[PDB]
């Protein structure tokens, strides 16, 4: 109400005692704890566990990995957790090399059987996952337990280290030659629609554009041909009615210059990989399209 | 509670709160007086020995 | 130094068992009519926008204005709401009936019933009611709209049995740790008003475009060097298989765009929570706010 307290300055958190101080220093009571600079003060990141089995802890305890659910029909687990390069032996993107490759190294009594769950029913991939975010500072416990980034910039705390996005290079794509000093991540499901078997096709694809109409138009040159298969499999079969081409949804941004090839090392086996760098997190909402 | 190492479930504060009740039991005395034994005590007659 | 929030002020004097009814709903999703700054209490909830012969599309559309609003506290007199701000966390009460798991793209709905519940209570005064929508999650909000469209279709059919043992089993929806039995928006057969426009806004669409198509697509064909328009036509020639003045045109292809705005509503959904950590018993759960 005075003219003095609008006059006052905005309050710094920092200048201000961290209250488990405050309350200390009217007793003036010493704990063996210690409570001048409470950790975590400091981050817009918002981050939410999520226990895994161990036998898909490889490769993410690297930090800097693609997190989705992946919903079942079972009640227990109701949602098995999946990494995105366990999710390429599926992908018909992959290589078929890179694919016999990482797939030695992923087997357990727990991977093999999501690979199970992706044929029991003939409901498409994108209704069944749901972008999560990506892992830092991993557990490594007996049950894996993993440390996902909602929202924000992966890094290690006390701000020591700022982690790093890995994309395997076979999904991985660019859209124009000039990049821009900014672009958004958008992981983008596609369906190949077939006869016998209508196979995912998993992509990644870092774009300057941002705009949905914008996007979509340029996305439909690519992927032309599986909108050919989409209305092809109408046609050729009556009281059948796939839907959905594919989906695009917003992932993140990154700064675009930080952008470089890498490659992951586990098991004395390397795998290049695509490393976006300073990659803040911004989940979307899946977007279909036909 | 007690402290315990990573990859364990841990031990969230509880609070616990009760409240005791009470019983009761009372008693009585019945006890009898003979009627002349109240009247000689209370009426005093002659001063007979 | 403390976060903004909203002031509301009861009318009707309350009891000490109706001050504790409300703490029982600490965190709760509040429709808003508008952000202004005091609110009376007739205000709150959809209550206000209760209705008999509309029907819950009106509470569908009418919701996405609202501006939803947590409870940060409770008190005499004055109670708060606390607006959320886009990217925080925010910690909601799971009223909506399904369970919550990580990561929901949950989105709010009007409340619904199936007759009498284990628990109708709400904090009530004299004639008014609360009413706090649903928080379901994002797969089963679209099984909803889809469930209500396609039994209004059969509405002006009740007359076969054998149609009604469809929307019986339409009528109870399933979802995991769920045992749903959607009311049917029909009564006494009549339809609603809104539903009666929400059949039309689709049904009219669908047939102009059993018509309108076979003129345009002609002259895009040879144009097009993709082929994938060439043969949307083959389909369109074998859905003829079963057995005008240049003004007209227009008006009739107005029609076909303006009737899709309409049904926008029922089409795109916004989600506005999506789940983090969830407390045990499912009683709440944080949720990270997302417009």
């Amino acid at each position: 109400m005075d003219a003095r307290a609008v006059a006052k300055r905005p309050r710094d958190p920092a200048d201000e005692d961290n209250e488990l101080v405050t309350a200390l220093k009217a007793k003036r009571e010493v704990n063996t704890i210690s409570v001048r600079y409470l950790y975590h003060a400091d981050h817009q990141a918002l981050t939410a566990r999520f226990f895994v089995p161990e036998g898909l802890v490889e490769f993410e305890a690297q930090p800097g990995a693609l997190l989705i659910r992946m919903e079942t029909g079972c009640d227990s687990p109701r949602h098995l957790y999946i990494s995105l390069y366990l999710l390429g032996i599926r992908a018909s993107n992959v290589s078929a090399s890179t694919r016999c490759l990482l797939e030695s190294v992923y087997t357990a009594s727990a991977a093999r059987a999501a690979l199970q769950w992706l044929d029991l029913g003939p409901h498409l991939l994108h209704r069944r996952l749901e972008t999560l975010g990506c892992v830092k500072t991993v557990s490594l416990g007996i049950t894996s337990l993993l440390t996902c980034v909602m929202r924000g910039y992966l890094y290690n705390t006390l701000k020591t280290e700022v982690f790093a996005l890995m994309i395997p290079k076979d999904m991985y794509l660019t859209w124009e030659e000039t990049r821009g000093r900014l672009q958004y991540v958008y992981l983008i499901i596609v369906y190949d629609y077939d006869g016998p078997e209508t196979r995912p096709g998993i992509y990644v694809l870092t774009s300057s554009i941002a705009h949905w109409q914008t996007l979509v138009d340029v996305a439909r040159g690519k992927f032309a041909r599986e909108r050919c298969s989409f209305v092809n499999r109408r046609i050729t079969r009556p009281r059948q009615i796939p839907l959905c081409t594919g989906v695009i949804q917003k992932l993140g941004w990154c700064l675009a210059d930080d952008i470089h090839t890498s490659f992951l090392v586990h098991k004395e086996l390397k795998l290049s990989v695509v490393r976006l760098d300073n990659f803040s997190v911004e989940l979307g909402d899946f977007r279909e399209f036909v | 509670r007690v402290a315990s190492g990573a990859g364990l479930p841990t031990s969230r504060q509880t609070t616990i709160m009760v409240t005791k009740y009470s019983e009761k039991s009372p008693i009585t005395i019945p006890f009898e007086l003979s009627a002349a034994c109240l009247t000689y005590l209370r009426e005093t007659f002659e001063g007979t020995i | 130094a403390m976060e903004a929030n909203i002031f509301c002020t009861f009318d009707h004097k309350l009891s000490i068992a109706d001050v504790g009814k409300l703490t029982k709903l600490v965190a709760a999703v509040v429709p808003i009519p508008q952000r202004l700054h005091l609110i009376k209490h007739y205000q709150l909830g959809l209550h206000q926008f209760v209705d008999h012969t509309r029907g819950y599309v009106r509470l569908r559309g009418l919701l996405r204005n609202m501006t939803l609003t947590l409870m940060r506290r409770v008190e005499g007199n004055q109670i708060l709401l606390h607006v959320p701000t886009h990217g925080l966390l925010y910690t909601v009460l799971n009223t909506g009936p399904v369970t919550w798991e990580k990561g929901d793209a949950l989105c709010v709905l009007p409340p619904l019933f199936h007759g009498p519940l284990a628990r109708e209570n709400l904090l009530t005064l004299g004639q008014w009611e609360l009413v706090l929508p649903w928080i379901v999650p994002m797969p089963l909000a679209l099984e909803i709209n889809q469930r209500l469209l396609i039994m209004g279709l059969f509405s002006l059919d009740r007359s076969y049995e054998e149609v009604k043992a469809a929307v019986q089993q339409l009528q109870t929806i399933t979802f995991r740790d769920a045992t749903f039995t959607i009311p049917d928006p029909v009564i006494d057969q009549h339809l609603l008003i809104d539903m009666k426009t929400a059949c039309l806004s689709m049904s009219m669409v669908a047939n102009l475009a059993s018509e309108l198509t076979m003129t345009y697509v002609r002259k895009l064909a040879l144009e097009d060097s993709s082929m994938l328009l060439v043969k949307c036509q083959e389909l369109l020639m074998r859905l003829d298989r079963e057995r005008v003045s240049p003004d007209d045109e227009i008006a009739r292809l107005s029609a076909l765009f303006v009737m899709l705005r309409q049904l926008d509503d029922l089409i795109r959904e916004q989600v506005v929570f999506t789940v983090c950590d969830v407390s045990p018993d499912n009683k709440s759960a944080t949720c990270i706010f997302k417009g």
